[PDB]
């Protein structure tokens, strides 16, 4: 069983944004999906909840009028749609499944942050911090909206590896830093390169890091 | 009449291998009369990522989870218990109930690990050429692997102390050796960078004897 979502988005204050989340295997049976939203840095929140075989969906007070909860059978996927977005719905939203006659929540999607803002969508420029232990790393910069995910030589190199919150410039955009350290004697040998993913700008970039 | 789900403490630290309690009150009893169990979830959350289910039916084990963690109590009050905490056990605790709808979460509990003091290992890195081309210069500073998490950054060119030029965030605890870093940045325009010399980072951080200093010559 594996729970995946759609990609994250801006989205301007007073529009309505829809979120989906896929089922694997085929099917969610005989299950329920729910919505938890979780604002940044704060607790989780139901939203609501929809039981496909009984056809019904609850929403929490909160949201009534502005939020919707489909799913469809046919497809594995369940959708949630919320309107009429202010700063205050800027939150990672997941979905999760249970089971309608219990509600143990215990598998669960990666989150969509949805970010509510005038500001338009921007890739971000990926910048290499060159380097018996060395530092080297990417810095990933002017992007909007978040987030940004970083990996290693695909994946590989996990071990010291630090990739750091981001911070709002200014500008208004963001900037986040991504470092590892490694053996000296590795630098002539191996390649280091920082694989970098912007959904929202459908940008990818791979940055070798030289010494 | 929602149930409200109330944790204390709010945020915990102990030393590795130190016991860990989370105690969680609902404001309405979650135990159904009819099967005699509590319908009451607890959660592991780290950053980045989504909650994992630990517990249910408020003592049941999910399938997988170490035998370190317990659930128990009945009715409105709750204790989720790490025996011996790991440091792959910092992370935010929620409680949940699902006796009925909305369902609803406590605020969380963080939970950290108290260890020995351990100074930085401090790197600095210049401006990419490739950035440069933009006309902004982006100098970095790196705090690597530090406890505890207080710390402070000074940046100097020439000498010359700056001010309101940087920016700096913080990872959460390691999940291995309990440490934190640090990525600090300053940004200059090129037509700055490029009129000065010494670019300098001054790290103060309790396990170091005084401040450490790394620099280098633009060019």
């Amino acid at each position: 069983v594996q729970l995946v979502q759609s990609g994250a988005e801006v989205k301007k204050p007073g529009s309505s944004v829809k979120v989906s989340c896929k089922a694997s295997g085929g099917t969610f049976s005989s299950y329920a999906i729910s919505w938890v939203r979780q604002a940044p840095g704060q607790g989780l929140e139901w939203m609501g909840g929809i039981i496909p075989i009984f056809g019904t969906a609850n929403y929490a007070q909160k949201f009534q009028g502005r939020v919707t909860i489909t799913a469809d059978e046919s497809t594995s996927t369940a959708y949630m749609e919320l309107s009429s977005l202010r700063s205050e719905d800027t939150a990672v939203y997941y979905c999760a499944r249970y089971d309608g006659i219990y509600g143990e929540l215990d598998f669960w999607g990666q989150g969509t942050l949805v970010t509510v803002s005038s500001a338009s969508t921007k890739g971000p420029s990926v910048f290499p911090l060159a380097p018996g232990t060395a530092a080297l790393g990417c810095l990933v910069k002017d992007y909007f909206p978040e987030p940004v995910t970083v990996s290693w030589n695909s994946g590989a190199l996990t071990s010291g590896v630090h990739t750091f919150p981001a911070v709002l410039q200014s500008s208004g955009l963001y900037s986040l830093s991504s470092v590892v350290t490694v053996p000296s004697s590795s630098l002539g040998t191996q390649t280091y390169i920082c694989n970098v993913n912007h959904k929202p700008s459908n940008t990818k970039v791979d940055k070798k890091v030289e010494p | 009449m929602d149930i409200v789900m109330t944790q204390s403490p709010d945020s915990l630290a102990v030393s590795l291998g130190e016991r860990a309690t989370i105690n969680c009150k609902s404001s309405q009893s979650v135990l159904y009369s009819s099967n005699n169990k509590n319908y009451l979830a607890w959660y592991q959350q780290k950053p980045g990522q989504p909650p994992k289910l630990l517990i249910y039916w408020a003592s049941t084990r999910e399938s997988g989870v170490p035998d370190r963690f317990s659930g128990s109590g009945s009715g409105t009050d709750f204790t989720l218990t790490i025996s011996s905490l790991q440091a792959e056990d910092v992370a935010v605790y929620y409680c949940q109930q699902y006796y009925s709808t909305p369902l609803t979460f406590g605020q969380g509990t963080k939970v950290e690990i108290k260890r020995t003091v351990a100074a930085p290992s401090v790197f600095i890195f210049p401006p990419s050429d490739e950035q440069l081309k933009s006309g902004t210069a982006s100098v970095v500073c790196l705090l690597n692997n530090f406890y505890p998490r207080e710390a402070k950054v000074q940046w100097k060119v020439d000498n010359a102390l700056q001010s309101g030029n940087s920016q700096e965030s913080v990872t959460e605890q390691d999940s291995k050796d309990s440490t934190y870093s640090l990525s600090s940045t300053l940004t200059l325009s090129k037509a700055d960078y490029e009129k000065h010399k010494v670019y300098a980072c001054e790290v103060t951080h309790q396990g170091l004897s005084s401040p450490v200093t790394k620099s280098f010559n633009r060019g």
